[PDB]
């Protein structure tokens, strides 16, 4: 359903350039900003750079009153190293369960991410906004 | 009394190296800072 | 009920102080960050000084299992200049009508406010950033 | 039932101090080391002080041939950070569902958590160490 | 039953090689981590040397829904004398009583080993972890 | 019933004084020696401590004529090392079940227990002998 | 009946040898230690030395399951000075009465003997320890 639904908002608070990559929603679908009927490719976000002090948005939502959730993953990924991984992020928000997941794995010490506004307990997963910065 | 710094092996109280290691009066030494390394607390030591 | 909920953060990225007032749930409750059954009463809120570079988040939601949505007012002013009323905010996700409202109205000239984040097709109003600066 | 249990231990590495805070046990109940019959209180535990090198058991299981399971949550928080908190760890283990669950979630970076040792399949969710380290 | 399981983690606090031998389940199956399922012959352990500063963990459980426990021995073995024998080590998580054993016989006075995280009233034996040093 | 009855000499043989605590006859009693009929508090050894060379006896059974065996435990607890645990001792002698049980438990690596005279195939319990030393 | 049973432990305390003669069973039997199935003849222990601080175990039971105690008599010896008497010994648990009979008689004034562990009152002789000593 509709009511399934996140936002990722990238925002680099750096001044190094982060790329996205495998970026994949294997349950929903990806969308256009505030229009859920607008469903746009991966290829749009995939590759991607964004710059410093500048945010990219993602907007995933479940299929149009379906019985179900949206769950994707995506790669953050430093290309001033071979585009190495940053961070894997996987998000979750089903349809038929409370528990929403949003797990950022991986490890790189040369850079610092932290995320705010996600909503675990029930409902939609919400607008989560991670700050991206390479030291 | 102080030291100040971890014995990497099996301390030896007899002979060397850890024969010859010893302590110091608390006046002789001041407080410092640390300085972390390895990204694991497994590999994790402090360089004072 | 649950699924009608809503999140404010009020961001002081302004360098003086404001102040709310006037912060009124008219139906719904308050409740404490992650917690929808942790209820708050509005005088927690009531007069805080949001200081420069400072973060205050009000959480609001439906009662518990209740037919009603969520309904409620504010007002930011300013301390340094006689509680003068910078900005009105009132927010409304009915859990009957399937439209939200986020509406902010005042004409205060020497302060700047702008609110992103909102959702006014269907389901919870969701999570609002209101950044707030003093000219 | 007592088929449900969990035991944390949480081990402060680190060499400053670690709080406990707003420890409740909603399903099931505390008990002390090697008895489930001796029921303890969480204010024997709330509001301690982990000191470096020190180690803290926190014992929950369910009830006396009760069909509940266990399930509680806690708070880890920096006391030289004007209690800032650290992590928010909750636990479940079930009677009725098979799976377990064990869920750290917070945003600290300061900090360094690490656990092992749960159970997720089946069965009790055993034995968890959780070392503590601020860098 | 895989209710019947015990998890024994030999870890090497010293600076000296030390062997197991003879690990032998007369009761249930050695199997994999985290996998009951993937039964593994003591092959694997047996002859093999933890070095220092380095954990070994050894799985057994009972047969699948079975009225079997798992019962087992082995020994710790110094290879620097001839492999002479540190402890034997015997556990025994039956399906049809409550006392679990947990024995640790023998005696070298050049060891020096400690154990902990057994339970002896009812249910599993759990993870015990045993810390072996050479003086 | 009397017939069911154990009889525990603790004995300090070392040079460092050894506390008692945790004492409980959780079936039958206590009494005083040579006289089932009179009946002791578990208070009479709680705290007690047994200075080095000295020996201190403990004599439980079965009540008047009543089908209950007895059991029991208590604890050795270090007094010069903050109450350290030393060993934990549990004793049983059923009146249904022919075997007797003699237990005990710890890890404390600074003692030397050795416990002595215990029968467990059929009858009473016996007259066990405990030697401690601190190394 | 087993439940009559007798441990006598002579345990030199001195420097000299001290001899046992004359040890004859009228009722019950001889055994082996914690086996009252495995009956040995008297010539095992007559005439044996036992020397300084080391002790010898005599084990008397009555027949299995029968209405027959445990009686019988030594005399402990000092081979020293031609096989004089030290004292002698005669124990019985009988099984039709309540009162056990523990008498160590003669005269040696060179000779000092301590026993302890009996039980008169009812039920088994128990496990009685006799310390010789050589003056």
């Amino acid at each position: 359903a509709y009511a399934q639904w996140v936002i990722i908002i990238i925002h680099n608070v750096g001044s190094q350039d982060v790329k996205i990559k495998n970026l994949k929603a294997s349950w929903g679908k990806l969308h256009a900003d505030g229009d859920k009927d607008a469903e746009v490719s991966a290829s749009n976000y995939e590759g991607k750079i964004v710059k410093p002090d500048e945010k990219l948005q993602i907007n995933a939502s479940g299929r149009s009153d379906a019985a179900e959730g949206t769950t994707g993953t995506f790669d953050l990924v430093d290309p001033a190293d071979g585009d190495k991984q940053v961070r894997h992020f996987y998000w979750d928000s089903p349809w038929g369960s409370k528990t929403n997941t949003w797990t950022v794995s991986g490890s790189n010490t040369k850079w610092m991410i932290e995320y705010s506004g996600q909503n675990l307990d029930s409902g939609a997963l919400g607008t989560i906004t991670v700050d991206t910065l390479k030291k | 009394y102080q030291y100040l710094s971890t014995y990497f092996g099996s301390f030896a109280h007899d002979t060397p190296p850890g024969s010859t290691l010893r302590g110091l009066r608390p006046d002789h030494v001041l407080p410092g800072r640390y300085e972390m390394h390895g990204d694991t607390i497994s590999t994790a030591v402090y360089v004072t």
